[PDB]
């Protein structure tokens, strides 16, 4: 609908299909799986980015830096 | 529910001479019964999904992989696998804890799998699934928690025992979560 | 404070040098940037304004070489045996750091562009990147042949390394062989492992995910030094560290007012030993309270059986 | 600026109190056997009137 | 009022690594344990009401924490 | 134990049940819940204030404000 | 095999664009292409162990959107 498809669908699609090789398990991917999955990577990477750019708004700062993905991710509580 | 005898009877399997504090099994039973809940769980809404009316051994083993880490998920499949195949080969044994192979209670397990409304019906291997991976995860937390009495020159498990078998391992502390106790 | 020998400047061919450095700290409010050149017994450093900053061989008590692989730049640090001073106030010290580049990229219309030519762009990046850690290689290689193995550069343990936060933000310490060090910030995290007593670690309980480490000295009329907010992950593996480098590590839940315990051991020095000396931050009621397990309420009588069947 | 945490003083914090360091018994209850376990199917229905409640809401 | 002492704030505060307090923070606290504690309570009775009792118990209270952050107690 | 005296139990029995009358206007609770209730609490905000010296740290100040509680809380996912 | 490195920098800077961000720093895309290997690898585990619990050798994407529920 509204959301813009920013990451191009070949090398994600590319990626998908690297993450099945490391878990040794071969398996079939439809259009609509791979769509769904980069629907979510683009929406979680955005809204950890808003969380980031809080972080660096905190610290009087205009850029943001990978100390500031470390710390949302941390109160996020992932690894 | 009470899972303490059984508890009792894995201690005494793995560390023999190696008691436990009232607080310290009182820590196991919450994490048994939170464990249950979360594959109980995690089984029903598998058995909705592929819209069947039936948790089988196969809803319980699936559930089991999504919850658990990498290894701790292989060794809770295959002892779930052995027990399924020892009830599943064998009718001599006059109890079904003893037919599995197992000291958890499996019509216990049965009994509250059919309790909570998870599915309209309940299969036969599902409670011996589900009863032997409760028993391996009982098993190596008890393990770890003996080695951590043993190396406090400590001749029972306390509760600052079970926290350090858990989050030492790191599959162990992902699993509970870092959940509060005292 | 301290008097420094005259450096020994030698017009010949055999010159050192490194441009394009930027020293911390600063002389003015301004950055200044120049050129560091290796003679018979020092460093001299000369800018582009004429400033010129010396420092002896003798001088350097850590030599550390950060490389530029996951930071922003790539740094020279000396930490000096004794303060000198360049501009105003007193300076412990002094280092010279490049930047790799892209240090700030700003989104708009500028970047609108979005073509796929940043691909040559990382090639031309990743040679800047391998010029300037081979160029910082052979100059560490040619001064430690000028010294006759009188100082030796360390490279950090990137292996044994943790965040925290001794200076109030979180930074990444690394260890080297005779120090744990974090260069990449002014100003400078550098703790040498020589002079550290003991260890002892604070707020380290179950559900926490953070703990502070308090680094005590031989020295008791210094104050102890705190790295607060570490990841519990990373607790087990500066343990293993520790045991690598032969120092005492101990636990506690409670944070300790170390500046009241510093200043009762060293106005009665002789007390403080006799009542066991640091056995305090290692034990030897919990024990008479619990009560230990036995069969109550009989069991369940597990004897129900019956099947599905068919 | 702020005030400081780690001080002289730090101890007086933790004091025992005895007549605040324990529970009172003026609304607390003891059943002796009185209360029963919760039922499964209540839990559910609580479940889903909670359910409800947030959705309303947010 | 709420009655959460200074002192138990403070305690708080030391173990979770803060080593310095703004004066404001005292009332915010308060503020922030009093949504806390009003969320895990609403749960909590509900589960009560539909048992047919009058009396909360622990059981009640780690069944609303498990919507949350689990307990093993009980 | 001192040190494993964190909250005051009384002061947080009594805000308990302030809270227990905005919801059913006659209850009582169990020893065990309150304890529960208690444990809880005091875990709940000793995370919180971990994250609140994590992003005091950030700001480089030694002191925490409202400002890093209601940037953690934001970032938890707990107050909008 | 490296397409963690596929996903472009102009891909990263979009999404930072939409996220609110006006500056990046030059180490950012690294960790940006770490932590989304880190979540699609979490997601695509979780996927596939449904798609082989209805037997099957084809993720759909109601397996996708039932993993994504987990995390």
């Amino acid at each position: 609908k509204s959301t813009e498809l920013l990451i191009r669908k070949l090398p994600f699609q590319r990626l998908v299909r690297e993450i099945a090789q490391d878990f040794k398990t071969d398996l079939r991917f439809q259009s609509s799986a791979v769509m769904a999955l980069q629907e979510a990577c683009e929406a979680y990477l955005v809204g950890l980015f808003e969380d980031t750019n809080l972080c660096a708004i905190h610290a009087k700062r205009v850029t943001i830096m990978p100390k500031d993905i470390q710390l949302a991710r941390r109160i996020r509580g992932e690894r | 529910e009470s899972y303490s005898i059984y508890v009792y009877k894995v201690l005494k399997q793995v560390h023999p001479d190696t008691g436990i504090s009232s607080k310290a099994m009182g820590i196991m039973n919450s994490f048994v019964n939170d464990i249950f809940e979360r594959i109980a769980g995690e089984a029903s809404r598998l058995a909705h999904y592929n819209k069947r009316s039936t948790i089988t051994s196969r809803e319980i083993q699936t559930a089991v992989r999504l919850l658990l880490p990498g290894e701790l998920a292989k060794h809770a499949v295959s002892e779930g696998t052995k027990a399924v195949t020892k009830y599943t080969s064998s009718k001599k044994a006059k109890t079904r804890s003893s037919r599995a192979g197992l000291q958890f209670p499996v019509g216990r397990v049965h009994r509250l799998l059919r309790k909570g409304n998870y599915s309209e019906r309940v299969g036969a291997g599902a409670p011996v699934y589900l009863a032997a991976v409760l028993e391996y995860l009982t098993a190596e937390i008890l393990e770890l928690a003996g080695n951590a009495a043993r190396d406090n020159k400590k001749t029972r498990i306390i509760p600052r025992h079970l926290q350090l078998a858990i989050r030492n391992d790191e599959e162990l502390n992902k699993l509970l979560g870092k959940v509060t106790i005292a | 404070i301290v008097k420094q020998d005259s450096l020994v400047i030698n017009l010949n061919r055999s010159n050192p040098k490194l441009k394009d450095l930027y020293i911390r700290p600063n002389i003015a409010q301004k950055r200044m940037q120049g050129s560091l050149e290796a003679h018979v017994n020092g460093f001299r450093f000369t800018s582009v304004r004429g400033d010129k900053v010396d420092i002896l061989y003798n001088n350097i008590k850590h030599a550390l070489f950060q490389p530029c692989d996951g930071e922003m730049i790539i740094v020279l640090h000396f930490h000096l045996k004794n303060a000198i001073m360049f501009g105003k106030k007193r300076h412990t010290d002094v280092q010279f750091y490049t930047e790799v580049g892209e240090i700030t990229t700003d989104l708009g219309k500028h970047q609108h562009m979005h073509d796929r030519d940043d691909l040559y762009a990382e090639q031309m990046e990743r040679e800047m990147r391998h010029k300037l850690k081979t160029a910082f290689k052979n100059f560490i290689e040619k001064v430690e042949a000028l010294t006759k193995e009188e100082l030796e550069f360390e490279v950090p343990f990137r292996d044994l390394g943790f965040n925290g936060a001794p200076y109030r933000s979180t930074c990444l310490l690394q260890p080297t062989s005779s120090a744990l060090v974090n260069a990449t910030e002014w100003p400078p995290f550098v703790v040498t492992l020589d002079e550290v007593e003991l260890i002892h670690f604070e707020r380290v309980q179950f559900h926490l995910k953070n703990f502070d480490m308090v680094i005590v000295y031989k020295d008791y009329s210094k104050k102890v030094t705190m790295i607060n907010a570490i990841p519990v992950a990373s607790l087990d593996p500066i343990k293993e560290w520790l045991n690598s480098c032969d120092l005492k590590y101990t636990e506690g839940v409670q944070s300790l007012n170390w500046t009241k315990i510093m200043k009762t051991i060293v106005d009665d020095p002789e007390g403080f030993f006799e009542q066991g000396g640091w056995s305090f931050l290692e034990p030897e009621e919990s024990e008479i309270e619990d009560e230990t397990f036995n069969p109550s309420e009989d069991d369940y009588e597990e004897e129900e059986e019956d099947s599905d069947e068919d | 600026d702020g005030e400081e945490l780690i001080g002289d003083g730090m101890e007086r914090d933790y004091r025992a109190i005895p007549e605040l360091d324990a529970y009172e018994a003026e609304g607390l209850a003891l059943d002796d056997e009185d209360v029963e376990e919760l039922t499964a199917s209540q839990r559910e229905a609580a479940e889903r009137a909670m359910r409800q409640r947030d959705r309303e809401a947010g | 009022i709420q009655g959460i002492t200074k002192p138990a704030i403070r305690r708080l505060a030391r173990r979770g690594g803060v080593k310095r307090i703004s004066g404001l923070i005292y009332e915010e606290t308060r503020g922030v344990l009093k949504v806390f504690l009003e969320n895990v309570i609403r749960d909590a009775v509900t589960y009560t009401e539909h048992a047919k009792r009058k009396t909360v118990t622990a059981m009640d209270v780690v069944y609303a924490l498990k919507r949350q952050g689990r307990t093993l107690y009980g």
